[PDB]
């Protein structure tokens, strides 16, 4: 199986509803930790990394957020200047984390960076490069090329400190951080009109759910697509058209890796 | 445990 | 860019009448996060909902979610008030 380890840093204009700088944690699809520009601290979104975890984890992993939380709230600034743009809703946005691999395999990893929900500059590992498809992001690539200690340090988060804590999260998050297979319901609705098939209360999001007419593939099928739950779960509705007296029989197949064997439910 | 390598754009 | 969000609006397990559910409004692919979510039932705020933290996806748009745990009652309608940018819409809970 493979594992990641991900962060995920937004920085907003002072502005309405949503907090300045908002960062979320997550180890594979599950969100462990969260931190935000109003509380200030570094704050368990599990229970598992809640008790695993001393005082000064916490403390440490605050400090590290309260260093990003003025420095994106600075960089809107300095963009907006390069870009000419002089006010209105403007964004940062921060992606970086590395996945463990068994299979195979070599260790990946990255840092992503974007203005305005567009790329702004990201890491190449292998070449130990920054890159940048926009002009505004030239100076930054300069000076982030020439710094080494900037640059091997990334790099030594990425594949080793990154890949370290994954580890250990996955052992003391261990029960907690096993794939749950989907309850699946087959049944006609909106008045026998249409056939649905409905998956519920699976982890991690990925799956594969697909229709069958008497043993052939069903195309134009409609579905909303995987979505979220309340409790760290996911849902999916796959529906097609359909006759309730017809002789044809209906079959629903379901993929996910809490499963371990490919589930089948006819109508 | 987050990254912690922050440099000035 | 901005993108308008794509937002649906479901319960977690098959309504019930008098079933104890959780109703959900699910917001994404949007940008900017400047963003409100509003369940409504009968065109009136429920009170005492819990929304995601702000994630987004590797194109960088954003996602959101609002839920409450709920009693579906047999004549009640709901729905979610989404204000993205300076434009609101509303969208109804469509029931199978």
């Amino acid at each position: 199986g493979s594992h990641s380890l991900r962060y995920f840093f937004t920085w907003s204009t002072a502005g309405s509803g949503i907090p300045e700088f908002v960062a979320v944690g997550y180890v594979d699809d599950q969100q462990f930790v969260q931190y935000d520009s109003d509380r200030k601290e570094m704050i368990p979104r599990q229970r598992w990394v809640k008790e695993s975890e001393g005082p000064e984890y916490w403390e440490r992993e605050t400090q590290t957020l309260r260093g990003w939380e003025p420095w994106g709230k600075a960089n809107i600034d300095i963009l907006s200047k390069r870009t000419n743009q002089t006010g209105g809703i403007h964004t940062y946005q921060l992606m970086c984390g590395c996945e463990l691999r068994d299979d195979g395999s070599s260790n990946t990893g990255f840092v992503q960076h974007a203005w305005d929900s567009t790329d702004f500059i990201s890491l190449d590992k292998d070449k130990m490069v920054w890159v940048t498809p926009v002009t505004w992001g030239e100076i930054t690539k300069n000076k982030w090329d020439r710094d080494m200690a900037f640059n091997q340090g990334t790099k030594g988060y990425l594949e080793g400190i990154c890949i370290e804590w994954l580890q250990k999260y996955l052992k003391n998050g261990n029960v907690e951080l096993r794939p749950v297979k989907p309850s699946v319901t087959f049944t006609s609705v909106r008045g026998n009109k249409q056939l649905s098939c409905v998956a519920t209360g699976f982890y991690p999001h990925s799956i594969e759910v697909n229709l069958f007419r008497d043993s052939a593939k069903i195309d134009e099928t409609e579905s909303t697509g995987v979505r979220p739950n309340h409790d760290g779960s996911y849902q999916i509705h796959r529906s097609t058209e359909f006759d309730p007296n017809s002789q044809a029989k209906y079959s629903c197949v379901v993929d996910h890796d809490g499963l371990g064997q490919q589930l089948v439910v006819f109508y | 445990f987050a990254n912690f390598f922050i440099r000035g754009l | 860019a901005t993108s308008s969000p794509n937002v649906q609006v479901y319960t977690y397990k098959l309504i019930k009448e008098g079933e104890s559910n959780v109703l959900l409004c699910h917001a994404k692919d949007f940008s900017p996060p400047n963003i409100k979510l509003e369940l409504l039932e009968n065109g009136r705020i429920i009170p005492n909902t819990t929304q995601s933290d702000l994630s987004f996806e590797s194109d960088w748009s954003f996602k959101l979610t609002r839920y409450v745990e709920f009693t579906p009652q047999s004549g009640y309608k709901y729905s979610c008030m989404v204000t993205h940018n300076g434009d609101s819409k509303e969208i109804q809970l469509d029931r199978y």
